[PDB]
RNA sequence: UGCCUGGUGUCUUGGGUGU
């Protein structure tokens, strides 16, 4: 699993708008199947089976889930696009022109 | 002292020789002989013995140790196989010295066409640089078109005149006049007959043609075995989450395993010899590509998507090949870069830090009994707390993270071992701006830790930068020894670099708005108030406290 | 040998900046590594200016090894060298 | 760090501080040659504490290296094209 | 050729000091032949292998080194800083030994 | 650990068959050659040690370490016991037992006239320092047993063997 | 091109191979930031003006040095060994002036870059010891002779009593001796400056403190510098000119845009 | 046999020992970690002629690490065997496998198969030995066994004697 | 007593920033 926190994430595996996230947040919760081990030896159902493959947010990057969107593309998989949002205030280094 | 320790005394490279490597040394020096073409076993892990990507040539995997030395990942260096050729085939890049060997030799006898007897023969022979040896020992023996198998008394020689030979890709053809006018045949030089013809040469021949007996024996640069290079060589990728991909020298290297298993079958089983000559010029020809993929005259290798072969020659070529890239100049930590910002209000040799640059960046400090307190102070402080450190190194060389570390609080520093504190005020650092066009590009300032994110320089050193604040960014390097930072503060430092050899003047000097005011302050007509005067006088840091009359 | 004798030495008699940078970052690197400390230290923590101070008494307890071009060498002791 | 970079560290003089960037802020490594053959073809094996060149058939004559990751990356792509590039830790004259 | 030099530099009135040129024209004239500033006048020198593949025609020059049995001396910069050593030049120009006479204070 | 002053060394293509040890060949490898070079590089022999002068050796530099160490103010035991390391402790009390139990000559004179024999003579001239080793130490009695024990003495037929080792017996401590 | 280039510890520049590029670096040994551009006073002028400038006449007594700015001019006038002294100076200004003049400088050219600036040191002195009022001088004038030929022979470039050292070092030094004599004569000292004797001695270790400290370091890669002091000027820059023209130099190409030769004439 | 030989040891030296006794502590550093050390290429280091008087020469100070690295030369005696010598030896050991010698610090194992048939096993005999008619070999018996085979190990040499030949087994 | 995770493609191309 990414280092990043998966608690933001609703039951479908996709954030909230109106949620703040931070850097390296779990926006998008995928998981891909994997063939399993021998762990069924005496595991009580707690073997691994998938393999992560989250989407965190940028580790530079912070702001306000703005928009979340779920469809489905072409080939009639699942489709999903979240949209971020951060006010961006002037400062000491940014460049400005007449 | 990251490195995990070998009895091994530890010495530094002084000399290095070059050479060929012997069909015998590539045969001693592996450790498994590649002969089947499949990468995979059964697509079931555990690739095939044998194959290209056996065990014993190295792990480039987390969880599985090399077959061989038995180290991990970190430590393997890889390791060596070899693969036995059909049939011997030439080296890309010593075609035209094949040619010339040819050339300066007899095809039959195996010896020199002059003797030290020729005056000129012997004064070439008496040069001691043995490419321009060979370059005149070329030029006499050119003209020299029959083998003497009579002293120009017997010379060794056995009389048979000596073809032309021209080069054709990779093949030579060797033109005989075999007997005013006659028919003359032209027939094809294989690598086979030069290669048996080479091995005749003596010792002595073979020094008087600029080859070394040792090291560089001419008959080496035909290939008859193939070493297989480890996987560190030619790594895998994971193209996405399930399929990886494999690296473009494993697929030239299963295309030349392939070659020669149908020519070994073909050979064995029945041998017409127009599909004998095709099947090993397509040998010949993977073999040749897999080393240079531009040989000028001829179509080069093509991937399944279209795109050229990626050979051995064009990793080591261009700026981003592997001498440029990756040996002159390579990527580097410990450093920053940011945008710049002016500050009248820093000495000429400081530069303005930001908090979080401070913080991300780090210098290993040796605990001592001078500063044993200050660095338990630092951490206790923890990675998020200015001033703070981020690690901890014991003696061993285990590193203690202390944002993962619970009981930071219960670290004891024993002398010897380095804490890697944040990055603190007079810390000499490195300051760079590209293009880097004369020496004053790069100086040594002290650090000042300031809020904001923009890197801040006294208005007087942005002349040697050649730097203004309109939005150019400048690099930051951390010196990470004790060694290293004395050398930074009494070689590169801002006041030792005022004057340049260049033109023997200062490169720094009053500019802009400050040298308007002192023109404009220095006019014969400005008179100033004692309350401002008072201001004025305080603000030199300078200033002995006694006010002028 | 390849040694030249006390004598005969023909090199500047002066520490050159590349010297001193390299006896001062030497030094104070042992010092860091918990080397005895031949001068007396008023209130000074820092390596290199321990060093320095050292340096300037004349107690670093160092030689400068000279590499003349066809492999020989002269060893200088860095008390018996002028510094600046 | 690229090569103007270098060459300024260079018209400084300051050695010691280029061979830290390019060795212990980049990528160094470890490796062992045989003193004999010169190749980096030694089977080191630290836990059991033996070194072997099968080659040269030696156990003894063996020393270690501290070089870049990249040097023995090029020197390995030489070998690969039948170019033995041997390195000794004494001169000959 | 110090002439032709001094008059390209100082026509738009810029100075560069006499040592620079004088060692440029020094090292064009040393052998007694002029010695252009390329692959055909660096790389037709004695230096060593590794020294000269890095600046230009990288991969016939190391095929040229390993056919005639090229010998490098590692006594450059070029060939010092590909392996990660240090070079014999300004803080790397001598040896620091240690004064066992002195310590007997 | 230890590197012998002899160095170099370097790769080849020849291989010889004087490489192998073989004491009956005389083959000792190149670290235990015939001519040997010391600090100076100068020309130096190899030298051997019969188990007399190995025992004076080793009980002369103990014997001078140990008053070296108590400032310079005789048992094998306690002189074993001066050395420092449990193993080389251990190590030097089997050698010194080895000597002691199998000492042909524990009197520096008989040592010092049995070398003068062995160097001195003119058929010894020739002879290895190793074969004089091995005749000093083995101790035989007959020429055809010293033969079969050293078969390097059979084809130097110009030795007088049988009295030599009669006087080597005369010397012999009963 | 010119990396492996680095100034040795017997003086040489050398490359890797060991190969010598010069025997002196810059000709002189000095390194590029310790110089100034300093006029050195027997080159220009007439021969009146030189005379009067350079010669003293202890014969003549409107020819002599002034009597208020010594103490000991009672003793002066008639002295033949003195005259012999000031002669041998007066001789030695003049070979110098005729060396400058005939062979280095042949266009007369007196302001180039030369190590120490005598100027300041001299102003130095005369602030730090109140040189100033018409109190007269007790510097003998054999004092100001011997001094002066005693530093000239002080200032090491090369140490060593080898023959072939010796004359290297006193073909190094020529020129700066020729600005030390020109500058510290025996007339200028009395009369110019007015130095009295400590600020002599003062003025003596100084120039030759600041000579030693003025050298170029063992271990310099001057081929680094000089590459890149001559290739900073060309990224800010009828006959050919500009960067074709440093091309057309560098690469030593057989035919050049406008070939041309100046050809001279002959007096008439 | 035992040998004289000139060898040469590489000592690193801390910067914490940078003191006025630092010559007698390499010397000291020295003995101990060179006497009774067991080399394959050379042997058993038994003794160091004139330990207390061992130029040293100087140190050289390791760039980037401090330490100072000496090179130390010293005469040493140095005892190794050779195949095909004949030695004397003391029984140490007997096994039905066969039996072990000692030569000085070298343990040496001979099996059955390179002794003489006649000595057979006696595991009855107190203690148990190899015995035939005229000759009895147990625990601290001395024998006379030419060495045939050297292994080579880390920092130990195995070798392998018999006593199959004339002129061998019991003495 | 229920007890805590560091591991990140490659190759092309295109548009830009500062000289
Ligand atoms: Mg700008
Ligand atoms: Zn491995
Ligand atoms: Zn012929
Ligand atoms: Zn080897």
């Amino acid at each position: 699993l990414k280092h990043g926190t998966y608690e933001k994430l609703d039951e479908d595996g996709l954030i909230a708008p109106g949620v703040r996230v931070s850097g390296d947040d779990i926006i998008i919760g995928k998981t891909t199947p994997i063939p399993p081990d021998t762990e069924e030896l005496g595991q009580r159902t707690k073997y691994h089976t998938k393999r992560d493959a989250s989407t965190p947010l940028r580790s530079t990057e912070n702001g306000i889930v703005d928009q979340v969107l779920l469809t489905t593309n072409q080939e009639g998989l699942k489709f999903v696009k979240v949209r971020m949002r951060t006010t961006k205030v002037p400062q000491i280094g940014d460049k400005f022109a007449s | 002292s990251q490195f995990p320790y070998s009895s091994a005394p530890l010495r530094s490279v002084k000399e290095v020789q070059f050479g060929l490597l012997s069909p015998e040394e590539i045969r001693a020096i592996s450790v498994v002989k590649i002969e089947y073409p499949e990468i995979m076993d059964e697509s079931r892990q555990r690739p095939r013995e044998g194959g290209l990507n056996d065990p014993k040539l190295g792990s480039i995997d987390r969880n599985f140790k090399c077959q061989t030395c038995g180290e991990g990942m970190a430590e393997c260096p890889g390791h060596f196989g070899h693969m036995e050729l059909a049939k011997p085939v030439f080296h890309i890049g010593f075609i035209p010295k094949i040619k010339k060997v040819c050339e300066c030799i007899c095809m039959n006898c195996g010896k020199l066409l002059l003797d030290e007897t020729n005056p000129t023969m012997a004064q070439a022979i008496r040069i001691r640089d043995p490419k321009k040896r060979f370059n005149a020992v070329w030029q006499l023996c050119k003209t020299k078109m029959v083998c003497e198998a009579d002293a120009p008394v017997s010379r060794g020689g056995c009389g048979n005149t000596q073809p032309v030979v021209r080069k054709d890709g990779m093949k030579l053809w060797g033109t005989w006049k075999k007997s005013r006018d006659a028919q003359p045949e032209r027939k094809l030089l294989t690598p086979g007959e030069i290669l048996n013809v080479f091995k005749h040469i003596s010792p002595e021949d073979c020094f008087r043609l600029g080859f070394n007996e040792d090291y560089a024996r001419p008959e080496w640069m035909i290939i008859t075995v193939l070493p297989v290079p480890p996987p560190q060589v030619r790594p895998s990728i994971a193209m996405d989450e399930t399929t990886q991909g494999q690296d473009d020298l494993t697929h030239k290297l299963s295309d030349i395993l392939k070659a020669n298993i149908n020519v070994q079958k073909l050979e064995m089983d029945g041998s017409p010899q127009h599909i004998i000559n095709e099947v090993e010029q397509l040998l010949q020809f993977h073999v040749a590509t897999y080393m240079d993929n531009d040989i000028a005259g001829q179509p080069q290798a093509l991937q399944k998507s279209g795109r050229p072969v990626k050979a051995i020659r064009a990793r080591l070529k261009g700026k981003e090949g592997r001498l440029r890239g990756n040996l002159m100049g390579k990527r580097v930590d410990f450093s920053a870069r940011t945008v710049i910002s002016g500050d009248p209000n820093l000495e000429l040799d400081q530069v303005g830090v930001p908090i979080s640059i401070a913080k991300t960046l780090s210098y290993p400090e040796t605990v001592t009994q001078y500063n044993i307190h200050r660095l338990t102070e630092y951490v206790r402080n923890g990675p998020n707390e200015h001033p703070g450190a981020k690690y901890v190194i014991r003696d061993n060389g285990d590193r203690i993270d202390l944002r993962y570390h619970k009981r930071a609080g219960d670290i004891v520093l024993q002398y010897g071992w380095k804490v890697e504190r944040h990055l603190m005020d007079d810390d000499p650092v490195l300051f760079n701006r590209q293009p880097s066009l004369h020496k004053m590009s790069m100086m040594a300032h002290r650090v000042k830790v300031m809020p904001y994110s923009t890197f801040r320089l006294n208005l007087s050193v942005t002349s040697p930068y050649n730097a203004d604040f309109d939005g150019d960014e400048m690099n930051l390097h951390v010196p990470q020894s004790e060694e290293t930072r004395a050398e930074l503060s009494q070689l590169c430092a801002v006041p030792l670099q005022i004057v340049s050899p260049q033109s023997n003047k200062p490169v720094m000097g009053i500019v802009q708005d400050t040298l308007c005011g002192v023109r404009k302050m220095t006019l014969r007509d400005t008179f100033i108030e004692y309350e401002q005067v008072m201001n004025m006088l305080f603000w030199v840091p300078s200033w002995d406290g006694v006010v002028p009359q | 040998e390849l040694a030249i004798l006390k004598e005969e030495r023909t090199t500047t008699p002066y520490l050159t900046k590349y010297e001193r940078a390299r006896i001062l970052g030497t030094r104070a690197l042992q010092i860091s590594m918990n080397a005895p400390v031949l001068v007396d230290i008023e209130g000074e923590t820092d390596p290199l200016q321990i060093a320095m101070k050292e340096l300037s008494q004349r107690k670093i307890p160092l030689v400068i090894r000279r590499y003349l071009p066809d492999g020989s060498y002269e060893d200088w002791g860095c008390d018996e060298l002028i510094v600046d | 760090f690229g090569e103007m970079e270098r060459d300024c560290m260079i018209a400084h003089g300051a050695a010691g501080f280029l061979k830290e960037r390019l060795m212990e802020a980049s990528d160094a490594f470890r490796v062992h040659v045989c003193g004999i053959c010169g190749l980096m073809s030694v089977i080191a094996n630290l836990k059991k504490n033996q070194f072997e060149c099968r080659s040269c058939k030696n156990k003894t004559n063996i020393y270690q290296l501290h070089i870049p990751y990249a040097a023995k990356l090029l020197f390995q792509e030489l070998m690969a094209m039948n170019i033995a590039p041997r390195l000794y830790t004494e001169r000959s004259g | 050729l110090y002439k032709e030099i001094l008059n390209v530099i100082a026509f738009d009135g810029s100075y560069v000091n006499y040592r620079h040129m004088a060692l440029l024209v020094d090292v064009m004239t040393s052998r007694g032949y002029l010695m252009a500033i390329t692959r055909h006048g660096i790389n037709r020198a004695d230096t060593g292998a590794l020294m000269r593949c890095s600046f230009e025609e990288t991969v016939e020059i190391l095929f040229e080194a390993g056919a005639a049995a090229e010998l490098d001396d590692c006594r450059g910069v070029s060939e010092n800083v590909m392996l990660g050593q240090l070079a014999p030049m300004g803080t790397g120009a001598f040896d620091v030994m240690i004064d066992e006479k002195l310590l007997t204070s | 650990v230890s590197t012998s002053t002899v160095g170099a060394r370097r790769r080849r293509a020849k291989q010889q068959v004087d490489d192998e040890e073989n004491a009956t060949l005389l083959r000792l490898g190149p670290e235990f050659a015939l001519k040997q070079y010391d600090h100076d590089g100068n020309e130096h022999d190899l030298i051997a040690l019969s188990l007399s002068e190995s025992r004076l050796l080793i009980r002369e530099a103990l014997k001078a370490r140990s008053r070296a160490r108590n400032g310079g103010v005789i048992d094998d035991d306690e002189l074993a016991k001066v050395t420092s390391g449990a193993v080389a402790n251990g190590v030097v009390k089997k050698t010194l037992d080895y000597l002691n139990t199998f000492a042909r000559f524990k009197d520096e004179e008989t040592c010092t006239a049995v070398d003068q024999l062995l160097h001195n003579s003119s058929d010894c001239s020739v002879l290895h320092p190793f074969e004089i080793a091995q005749l000093s130490s083995l101790g035989c009695e007959d020429v055809d047993e010293a033969i079969t024990l050293i078969p390097s003495l059979a084809a130097k037929k110009e030795v007088n063997l049988q009295r030599i080792l009669d006087e080597l017996n005369r010397l012999e401590d009963p | 091109a010119l990396e492996d280039i680095m100034v040795h510890y017997d003086g040489t520049t050398r490359n890797s191979l060991g190969d010598i590029i010069q025997f002196l670096y810059g000709e002189d040994g000095l390194d590029g930031t310790q110089v100034e551009r300093q006029t050195i006073d027997t080159i220009p002028g007439s021969d009146k003006a030189f005379h009067k400038r350079y010669y003293v006449d202890l014969m003549d007594e409107k020819n002599s040095i002034k009597p208020d700015v010594i103490e000991y001019a009672a003793d002066i006038l008639g002295d033949v060994e003195l005259q012999k002294e000031l002669n041998s100076e007066y001789e030695q200004l003049v070979s110098d002036r005729k060396f400058l003049r005939e062979i280095v400088f042949v266009n007369g050219d007196h302001n180039w870059p030369l190590p120490v600036n005598l100027r300041r040191i001299i102003q130095n002195a005369q602030q730090i010891f109140h040189l100033d009022r018409a109190k007269a001088s007790d510097l003998t004038i054999p004092e100001i002779i011997h001094g002066v030929r005693d530093l000239c022979k002080k200032l090491f470039v090369l140490r060593g009593e080898n023959e072939l050292i010796k004359e290297a070092q006193q073909n190094a030094t020529s020129l700066f001796q020729c600005l030390v004599r020109a500058r510290l004569a025996t007339r200028r000292i009395l009369e110019e400056f007015r130095l009295n004797r400590d600020a002599f001695e003062w003025v003596l270790g100084t120039i030759e403190a600041q000579f030693q400290r003025s050298l170029v370091h063992p271990g310099e890669m001057v081929g680094v510098i000089a590459a890149q002091s001559i290739g900073e000027p060309a990224t800010q820059m009828n006959v050919t000119l500009g960067v074709p023209r440093l091309k057309e130099i560098l690469n030593v190409a057989k035919n050049i845009k406008t070939p041309a030769l100046t050809v001279y004439l002959d007096r008439e | 046999m035992f040998f004289l030989k000139d060898l040469s040891l590489i000592l690193t030296l801390h910067p914490s020992y940078f003191g006025p006794q630092m010559n007698q502590y390499l010397r000291e550093k020295l003995l101990t970690d060179v006497e009774g050390t067991c080399t394959g290429q050379f042997g058993y280091i038994v003794t160091v002629l004139d330990g207390m008087n061992i130029d040293v020469g100087k140190g050289r100070i390791i760039p980037g690490s401090g330490s100072a690295e000496f090179e130390v030369k010293y005469r040493a005696v140095v005892w190794k065997p050779f195949k095909g010598e004949v030695v004397d030896a003391i029984v140490s050991n007997v096994s039905p496998i066969g039996f072990f010698a000692d030569v000085g610090p070298l343990n040496v194992f001979v099996s059955t198969r390179l002794i003489p048939d006649n000595l057979v096993y006696n595991p009855s005999n107190s203690p148990p030995a190899y015995m035939s008619n005229d000759e009895l070999i147990t625990k601290g018996s001395k024998v006379r066994l030419k060495v045939v085979g050297t292994r080579t190990d880390v920092n130990e040499i195995y070798a392998i004697g018999s006593i199959k030949e004339d002129f061998l087994g019991a003495i």
